[PDB]
């Protein structure tokens, strides 16, 4: 259900489910780099 | 093996224990006949012999070793401080030649 | 002797302030205000906006550098301490932005806050000046000219400390924040932005002390001279005058006259940064002596925008004042 | 960039891509941690970013596949309990257990875990039951005493769905007490002390070393590529310049002297210092300039 | 990577004093006489702009 | 207020207040140095001795030690009130040259 595939070589996203491979939209591109997520990590500013 | 291993070896016989570096310089720099003080360099004094754990007795403040229009701490005696437990030592023959040549040996 | 150390080829000699009341058979100022408060005096030099130097004169070395090593980091002020995470898609990231903007110097005055205890974001009630940094870079859409440069291809291609907008605490709102709370600098690189990129964060400024972390600093030149005072004995009058005035600093040593020789002596013995070539000309050095001076320790503070100097100066000597009666009781 | 450059340094092109910061730097003993190549590095400089680090390191999920069963559909923890969605075990994954580009996973939290029935059905006509309840979970975990970020999350992927889990662990260990710098000089000295900026020399301008050295380094190696070095970065920065020392050639040591007079200081680039602990002048001059510090693995 | 906003020995503001020296060694100034007109006095920020490498150019050549 | 910073140290005085280490907590060289400067400044003292004896610059052990007849809290007091003095005057001459 989420959208977290982006692809460095297909800038879009399809978190298409198992026993799909990786394939980037109309591509091979099994190189997806996974998003971010929204978690207010702190850091120590030193 | 932690008080008589260190500084006594049977290998050898000699100490293995020593100033490694700079505190050889550093102390020779204060034996130099040139070196005079300070009563305000009580100071560094103070890092030995009034200094951290296990040290602090007095000490005996060697005396005013110049009376002139400037009295002044000759280098050695600021080395040669502790004050307690008096003791006793001698010693000769450091890394120089003979002669009262510049003396920088026959301590 | 007594107070004019002495700078041989070799090394500097007369450098301990040996005057102590029974460490000299002159005589030894049990020392206090009379014979303190009139020899003492602070001159000024040029004042100006972040650049501030001045010439005390009857100290000894130790208040001096006491005044130094406060004015570092020994006295508070407002920089960031903590930075809150929101969609950090940028590039190199999370530690060195949040030490950038951990550098930034904030512009509030540190003297109508306090320290933070562990509060409710650590704490949220009197302290956190809190910043929000929300820059988004694309494509400039009208770009006709393609293939151009990045200032013209993009928006806000980089991230100055002029985006960083402040949230208000209901706090501080109708105090401070009329326009003396942004950052002192509009212009710093913090990081630069590509199509595509965002950067959303929260900025607690938090006080503190340059012990803690030297982002404290307000100071950068807390650091001296004492005062050259460069003697001159029975002069080199003539041509000599063009060495001993390529030897020191350019305006140190006048060149006046030829028919009345005159190596003019000493113009302005505070200019020169001691290059000193004047041990090598081997037939000058034997004539001057140098001297720096220990009176006028010569000060010359600069801030980094958070205050003054002026103000920076007396906050300092003010700690001094807290430190000492702090143990006096 | 390294300040003091060799024409060979030019022909890799890798003075593009310089391998150490280049330090303020004196000559000078403080105090017993120096000794046998030790550095008294000051803070206030580590803390205004001497000399960082970005230590990645690498966790590969493996994530196999079998003839007879299967991973292939048994991705995604996220039992989901009260505590920490679940616990520290499934802690900090994400909604599909495999990610978490940015969030300081811990000390033997799970960077990523997968149900692993690999056999569990007996290749032959064995147990029938084993159809994928019969998972002993593989956990990948691991780190060290530290906090890592997770910053880069890969399915890298090939042609039968090996699913690698690529992931970009960096932990940027800035230095402390014990790290290790090299010189350009074989001299490989050791952070002894790390003193605050306020009780390090000032000369009078108001330059305080990033590095210390005590000059027992050179006069039993002799390494003089060094106090050379130190001519033509000061040479080389207060005239705007970007000096050569090459091998068998560079820049010798009268014209750096001179450029070194021409903006205020020695010949021989020996400042005037004064001694922040105490605050007056030291009583025999103190060498400075840019060295080029090299920051090592290990 | 990026520009040291501060010089890591003197405590000087850098990051501000970039995209000036790209404007000002396009006047053509000796890069000596680029960091004079903007304040560097010191060995420090001589360092701290004449030694560093603009990599964040090249590297967001390619950063998505 | 001095109840956790001024741990005075006299157990075997030889003089009644003789090894009169103020352990003075959370301290650095700057106050350190100046009262050693003040405290050395008068002629019944003969250590103003601050030495840091630690690693971690907290504690300054200034090891005062008077000319035996005083107490040294009496020359330790004296030292921190002339500083006061001091550093007071020193900002009423400085602030009111502001105006130059």
């Amino acid at each position: 259900q989420p959208m977290i595939y982006i692809c460095g070589e297909c800038h879009t996203e399809n978190e298409i489910k198992s026993r799909d491979p990786i394939r980037c939209r109309e591509c091979g591109y099994r190189i997806m780099y996974k998003k971010r997520t929204k978690r207010l990590v702190v850091f120590d500013a030193r | 093996m932690g008080t008589k291993a260190n500084l006594v070896t049977p290998r050898n016989g000699e100490p293995l224990i020593a100033a490694i570096q700079d505190f050889l310089t550093g102390a020779y720099l204060l034996t130099l006949k040139d070196t005079f003080f300070d009563r305000a360099k009580a100071c560094q004094i103070i890092a030995s012999i009034l200094v951290g754990k296990d040290e602090k007795i007095k000490v005996r403040l060697p005396p005013p070793t110049i009376l002139k229009p400037v009295t002044l701490w000759t280098g050695k005696q600021i080395f040669s401080v502790i004050l307690r437990p008096s003791d006793d030592n001698p010693v000769r023959a450091n890394l120089r030649t003979k002669g009262l040549c510049a003396n920088d040996s026959y301590v | 002797m007594r107070s004019r150390v002495v700078l041989g080829e070799f090394g500097v000699r007369n450098v301990h302030t040996t005057d102590f009341p029974g460490n000299y058979s002159g005589y030894d100022d049990a020392w206090d205000q009379d014979r303190f408060e009139k020899n003492f005096r602070v001159d000024v030099v040029h004042m100006d906006e972040n650049s501030l130097e001045f010439d005390m004169v009857g100290i000894d070395a130790a208040i001096a550098n006491a005044f130094r090593r406060i004015l570092l980091a020994e006295v508070p002020t407002m920089a960031v301490e903590k930075v809150l995470v929101y969609n950090n898609t940028s590039i190199v990231q999370d530690e060195i932005l949040a030490h950038r903007l951990g550098l930034i110097p904030i512009h509030a005055d540190p003297r109508l806050f306090e320290y933070r205890n562990q509060g409710d974001e650590e704490g949220t009630e009197i302290d956190t000046l809190q910043f929000r940094l929300q820059v988004r870079c694309t494509r400039n859409p009208h770009a006709a000219k393609d293939s151009s440069d990045p200032n013209e291809l993009y928006v806000n291609h980089k991230v100055y400390t002029r985006h960083m907008t402040w949230i208000p605490l209901g706090n501080q709102a109708d105090l401070f924040p009329e326009g003396t709370i942004r950052p002192v600098h509009d212009d710093i690189l913090i990081a630069q932005l590509r199509p595509g990129q965002e950067i959303d964060l929260l900025m607690h400024c938090v006080k503190g002390i340059g012990k803690d972390h030297a982002k404290f600093s307000p100071v950068a030149t807390a650091s001296y001279r004492l005062l050259p005072d460069i003697t001159l004995l029975e002069p080199v009058e003539g041509e000599a005058a063009e060495e001993l005035s390529r030897c020191f600093s350019p305006g140190v040593i006048e060149v006046q006259e030829v028919q009345g020789k005159k190596v003019a002596r000493v113009a302005n013995p505070r200019l020169d940064t001691f290059s000193r070539e004047i041990f090598r000309n081997e037939k000058l050095k034997k004539v001057v002596r140098l001297a720096r001076v220990r009176d006028h320790y010569i000060f010359s503070v600069e801030s980094t925008g958070v205050l003054p100097p002026d103000v920076l100066v007396s906050e300092a000597i003010k700690v001094l004042m807290g430190k000492c009666r702090r143990f006096l009781d | 960039k390294p300040m003091v450059k060799t024409k060979t340094i030019e022909l890799i092109e890798f003075e593009k891509l310089p391998a150490g910061q280049n330090a303020t730097v004196a000559v000078m003993s403080y105090s017993g941690y120096d000794i046998e190549d030790a550095l008294v590095l000051n803070k206030a400089s580590l803390d205004r970013g001497f000399g960082r680090c970005l230590v990645y390191k690498n966790a590969k999920c493996t994530l196999k596949r079998y003839t007879n069963q299967t991973f292939d559909k048994v991705m995604g923890p996220m039992l989901d309990a009260a505590t920490r969605k679940p616990i520290w075990r499934h802690e900090i994954l994400d909604a599909d257990g495999i990610c978490s580009p940015g969030e300081k996973v811990e000390n033997k939290q799970v960077l990523v875990n997968k149900s692993m029935p690999t056999v569990t059905q007996i290749p032959l006509e064995g147990s029938n039951v084993p159809q994928q309840p019969q998972y002993k979970d593989v956990p990948i975990t691991y780190k060290g005493a530290t906090d890592s970020y997770i910053e880069k999350v890969m399915i890298s992927s090939n042609a039968e769905d090996a699913f690698l889990i690529k992931m970009l662990l960096r932990q940027t260990r800035r230095p402390e007490i014990g790290d290790k710098f090299s010189s350009r000089h074989g001299q490989k000295g050791v952070c002894g002390l790390i003193v605050p900026q306020e009780d390090m020399p000032f000369c009078d301008s108001g330059i305080c070393p990033d590095i210390i050295m005590n000059p027992h380094g050179f006069p039993s190696r002799m390494t003089v590529g060094k106090l050379i070095e130190l001519l033509a970065g000061k040479a080389g920065v207060l005239d705007g310049r970007f000096h050569y020392g090459t091998a068998f050639g560079g820049s010798k040591v009268k014209d750096v002297c001179e450029d070194l007079v021409r903006h205020g200081y020695n010949y021989l680039g020996k400042d005037y210092v004064t001694s922040g602990i105490t605050g007056e002048p030291l009583e025999a001059y103190i060498y400075f300039g840019p060295v080029y510090y090299q920051k090592l693995k290990h | 990577m990026i520009i040291p906003v501060r010089c890591f020995t003197c405590g000087k503001i850098v990051g501000n004093k970039w995209e000036a020296y790209l404007g000002l060694l396009q006047a053509e100034y000796t890069e000596g006489d680029a960091l004079d007109a903007l304040g560097l006095k010191r060995y420090c920020c001589r360092r701290m702009l004449l030694a560093h490498v603009d990599l964040i150019e090249k590297l967001l050549n390619y950063a998505p | 207020g001095e109840r956790k910073t001024a741990l005075e140290m006299v157990q075997a005085a030889g003089t009644d207040r003789h090894c009169v280490t103020f352990v003075l907590h959370e301290e650095d060289h700057t106050l350190g140095n100046s009262l050693r400067y003040m405290i050395m400044k008068n002629p019944e003292v003969e250590f103003c001795g601050y030495t840091t004896t630690h690693p971690s610059e907290s504690k300054i052990n200034l090891r005062i030690q008077t000319r035996g007849t005083l107490p040294a809290v009496e020359p330790f007091q004296r030292g921190l009130n002339e500083l006061m003095n001091v550093c007071q005057h020193v900002l009423d001459k400085f602030e009111a040259s502001i105006k130059d």
